[PDB]
RNA sequence: GGUGAUGGCCUACCAAGGCGACGACGGGUAGCCGGCCUGAGAGGGUGACCGGCCACACUGGGACUGAGAUACGGCCCAGACUCC
RNA sequence: UGUAAACCUCUUUCAGCACAGACGAAGCGCAAGUGACGGUAUGUGCAGAAGAAGGACCGGCCAACUACGUGCCAGCAGCCGCGGUAAUACGUAGGGUCCGAGCGUUGUCCGGAAUUACUGGGCGUAAAGAGCUCGUAGGUGGUUUGUCGCGUUGUUCGUGAAAACUCA
């Protein structure tokens, strides 16, 4: 077959996975075809990222994803989408863009006087 | 016997200046006029013309000394030679003396020195170094 | 204020039938670390004498330098005896790059920023030489424009008139706060 | 020499000559004593050097030398070989490294302990 | 690893103050030990080396941590000396010392090597760490009870504090503006010759 | 960098017996046709 | 004829032709590569990790099966060694 | 030796002892539970300098000097080479330097080595011009008009797996 995966990376704590469309008789760390997002669950709202148009193309062509990959696009509407069963419900939470050190640096100064 | 015109050229200039000669006599070519004009414009020679002789046409070239006899030029050498014919992409053109002195490229658009053949984009033969 | 330098001593002795009638050389570079630059081969019976000889020597046998702020034009080759040398330019803050002799050469002469190699006869007396010819060899683009008539645009590329207008912003910067 | 000579042949390289061979590419070696005894070195250095003739398990017989001013060596003892250059002897590369599965460290011996192969006092 | 020894000792070494205020110093600022008066055959070489280790036993790294520092500053675009005096610089200890908090580069390391300061909201245990520009470097909750560090923040009117850096606080909150640069430093010797060095 | 001229033979087809010796040939790659026989003839080219 | 397929892959017959000093036929060594190390750079050495290919599975042969076999933990035979 | 020391203060990281105690699992299940690493990582405190520094070298290349013992010996060494009672070169002390949880040694490779030189070398005497001619294959080729545009050169497309490398 020609299934979507993921593939382990990183160092031996933390995971930092990446999403593949490759053959079923390869490796887990193995040759590739076309990456099209990734997954970092070492974060707490969990980065998720996928080309979405090429993820449609590879289901059209049929693929047939694993169960978290599943779970996943799900979640971004992906699979919503190439079902039609609501619809692209968009699920995903997106991380906190935390406050920037220039501001951070100017408030401070003005605190202080 | 002659297989390098274009060494005779400047190894008689070169022969010549060292003796402080006045004025330079060869045969003719296309080639070697251009060479001439491509000099005569970035300052090395004062002129050259074409007279003739008994078979065929010739050169001359009027040279350029100093008022205290200060030779214009100082060095010159052939690069592209029969054998080993370098050419040169425009990426990777040569850079004389950090780029006063002059090379001589040979390109679809003529003769031309390197900072025009770079300004057109082009490149291609190598002939000459001079400073 | 002169910069001066000993960079060679060799122990020589003439013979004669009483014996070896010893005697001591030395090679000295002077330099004003602004382009200034002079050489000398004293000897005698005392190492003192020859160094004075050489000092001497120097500070008659100068020669200025075709300098750009603190980096050479060109790169160069340098013949001597079989000194050859290939000089090129460094971009500023590398360093003086050399060995002994042609480092004590242009520290004193005023470089900072200079590459250089010894590629044949590594004595310190050809391998200076080779360097004085070499700087000999270098042209200011000034005196090019002269000779061959054309103008400094022309004849020179834009990086080069860069670093003169920098240097002498530099310059008149520390004139201006020296005595003004 | 032409570029047409160099395309028609080539240039061809030097080898140069491999050091240390009875080793094969190895550090050290293992060896047992065949003799233990004694040589003296050129006519301008005149002292009395101390040799080995060592059977090695790369199935090689070589000297050997004998650093410090003793030996608890005799013939058939296993020692353990390393090499180095000594100038006053002709036909010599090999030393023996003190301290390794007959040689001790040679007593009093406080500076440089680590090259002789004798232990520290507390 | 923290070198424990004297610092009068390599200070006397080379014959200059690294702490200022040695009053051994004063007294025998010639080199020590049994011939510490002995002559010199000079040479390129001993300037070069002494540059650095006059650097490193002033700031406290390591000959191999200066090399990785070195190869940093050259391959950055800038120019070397200047580059890496700033690299140098920017270390934690260093800073504290030239805001002051700190009577001496001893000091500020083990405030620092037992995690007495708060950098932006997480815990510091660390000597190296740098600091780029726009930080925020509180001190913790029980900094308090140190009675010489209680002494710098009442009467710390010694050694000026430079201009790229600030003190905002009664807890003594640091702030940095800018990286420094050579000629805003002037701090001891120019450093061609390590340059030069680690071009051998 | 200098250019090297080189030679290299080729071994071709025509089914019908066309071409004889010292001539040019213009040529087009094939499916094997035997061991060592890859190239067919386009167009005996210029006459000798 | 045969193969999933082109092919002396094989076969009967026919003609005798091909290869080569640009080094065939022989000999010695070695798994190839992205890359690694070094070096100013060209370039020199290398192929441990990580990844892609190739060959092998006690030694040498053979095939079935099945979409697909070098068939490691499958079969037949032959041999060495071991075991009841 | 050496501000080294005791000495009076101070800080308490890292180890040590007590308590708490994770994410890693928008996940798997349609059951009710779901972490091998892990009761660790990490915080909270607790008593206190308390438990914690060696290795190579010193005539020169190569920063680092004296004394002592031995005085053709023992022995050292990468090269130059040092030892015949006064050695800064051998072994020991003091001392100093370089490194530092490492330190030296060996082995192999690249470098320096412009010491296979394309970039980047030479052939009168330094090693090197065949004994001299003829000429096959090969290499190289005068001036000039036109043509092909193979080499060559400019642009764009595809590709040059990812990771490595380099920049942020």
């Amino acid at each position: 077959a020609v299934k979507i995966k993921l593939t382990r990376l990183g160092k031996i704590r933390n995971p930092q996975y990446r999403i593949i469309v490759a053959d079923a008789r390869t490796r887990r760390d193995g040759r590739a075809i076309e990456v099209i997002g990734r997954y970092h669950p070492k974060e707490e709202p969990s980065l998720i990222q996928i080309d979405s148009e090429r993820a449609q193309y590879w289901l059209g062509v049929g693929a047939q994803p694993t169960e978290p990959v599943l779970a996943l696009l799900k979640i971004t509407g992906d699979w919503q989408k190439f079902k039609g069963l609501p619809g692209a419900e968009g699920t995903l939470k997106v991380k906190e863009p935390k406050p920037s050190k220039l501001d951070l640096f100017n408030a401070a100064l003005a605190e202080a006087e | 016997t002659m297989t390098d015109p274009i060494a005779d050229f400047l190894t008689r200039l070169r022969n010549a200046n060292s003796a402080y000669h006045d004025e330079v006599t060869l045969p003719h070519s296309k080639l070697k006029a251009n060479i001439a004009e491509i000099l005569k414009r970035e300052g090395y020679i004062s002129d050259y013309r074409t007279e003739d002789a008994r078979v065929g046409k010739s050169l001359v070239v009027q040279l350029k000394y100093g008022p205290s006899r200060e030779r214009s030029i100082a060095g010159l050498r052939r690069v592209s030679k029969p054998g080993l014919r370098v050419y040169a992409k425009s990426t990777n053109l040569p850079r004389v003396l950090g780029g006063l002195g002059v090379a001589i490229i040979s390109t679809s658009s003529g003769l031309l020195t390197d900072r025009q053949a770079a300004r057109q984009g082009v490149g291609g033969e190598v002939l000459a170094y001079v400073w | 204020n002169y910069i001066e330098r000993v960079v060679s001593i060799n122990r020589v002795s003439k013979v004669v039938k009483g014996g070896r009638r010893f005697s001591f050389t030395a090679l000295v570079i002077v330099g004003d670390g602004k382009g200034m630059v002079g050489v000398g081969y004293g000897k005698a019976k005392e190492v003192p004498a020859a160094i004075a000889k050489g000092v001497e020597e120097a500070r008659k046998n100068f020669f200025r330098v075709p300098l750009i702020g603190s980096t050479i034009t060109h790169p160069v080759q340098g013949e001597a005896a079989a000194g050859v040398v290939m000089l090129r330019p460094a971009s500023p803050g590398t360093g003086v790059i050399a060995g002994g002799a042609a480092r004590a050469v242009l520290e004193c002469a005023g470089v900072h920023d200079i590459l250089a190699k010894s590629l044949g006869s590594d004595n310190a007396i050809n391998v200076v030489h080779a360097t004085v010819a070499a700087l000999k060899l270098l042209q200011r683009p000034e005196e090019v424009a002269a000779r061959r008539g054309l103008p400094i645009e022309d004849v020179a590329p834009a990086g080069m008139l860069k670093a003169r207008r920098e240097s002498e912003a530099l310059a008149a910067a520390a004139a201006r706060e020296g005595s003004a | 020499p032409t570029i047409q000579q160099l395309v028609r042949k080539g240039r061809r390289d030097k080898i140069a000559k491999v050091k240390t061979a009875a080793l094969k590419g190895s550090p050290q070696r293992r060896g047992v004593c065949t003799r233990v005894y004694t040589t003296t070195p050129k006519k301008p250095n005149s002292a009395l050097r101390k040799v080995a003739r060592v059977k090695l398990t790369s199935q090689v017989e070589v000297t050997a030398y004998i650093p410090g001013e003793g030996h608890n060596l005799q013939e058939h003892s296993m020692v353990l070989v390393r090499g180095g250059r000594v100038k006053d002897l002709p036909g010599v590369r090999y030393k023996i490294i003190r301290g390794s599965l007959d040689t001790q460290g040679v007593k009093n011996r406080k500076q440089a302990r680590s090259r002789y192969g004798a232990k520290k006092e507390k | 690893a923290r070198y424990t020894g004297p610092a009068t000792r390599k200070s006397r070494r080379l014959g200059v103050d690294l702490v200022g205020g040695d009053q051994s110093f004063e007294k025998r600022p010639y080199p020590p030990g049994q011939h510490g008066r002995a002559r010199i055959k000079e040479s390129e070489y001993r300037q070069q080396l002494q540059e650095k280790q006059k650097a490193r036993f002033s700031y406290g790294v390591m000959e191999k941590q200066f090399r990785r520092y070195y190869e940093e500053a050259n391959r950055q675009p800038g120019k070397t000396g200047d580059n890496l005096l700033r690299i140098l610089e920017s270390r934690l200890d260093n800073v504290v010392y030239r805001a002051g908090l700190a009577r001496t580069r001893r000091m500020a390391r083990q405030l620092v090597s037992h995690g007495h300061f708060l950098v932006n909201g997480v815990k510091v245990d660390i000597p190296s760490y740098r600091v780029s520009q726009y930080d925020i470097i509180d001190v913790k909750e029980k900094s308090l009870n140190t009675l010489p560090f209680q002494i710098a923040r009442e009467t710390a009117g010694e050694r000026p504090i430079p201009s790229w850096l600030q003190v905002v606080g009664e807890r003594q909150r640091i702030l940095v503006h800018q990286l420094p640069e050579r000629a805003q430093i002037d701090v001891p010797l120019t450093e061609q010759l390590i340059v030069e060095l680690y071009s051998k | 960098g200098k250019i090297i001229r080189t030679t290299k033979k080729v071994k071709a087809h025509d089914e019908n017996g066309e071409a004889g010796i010292g001539d040019r040939v213009s040529l087009m790659e094939t499916r094997p046709l035997s061991a060592t026989k890859r190239w067919r003839l386009v167009e005996i080219l210029e006459k000798a």
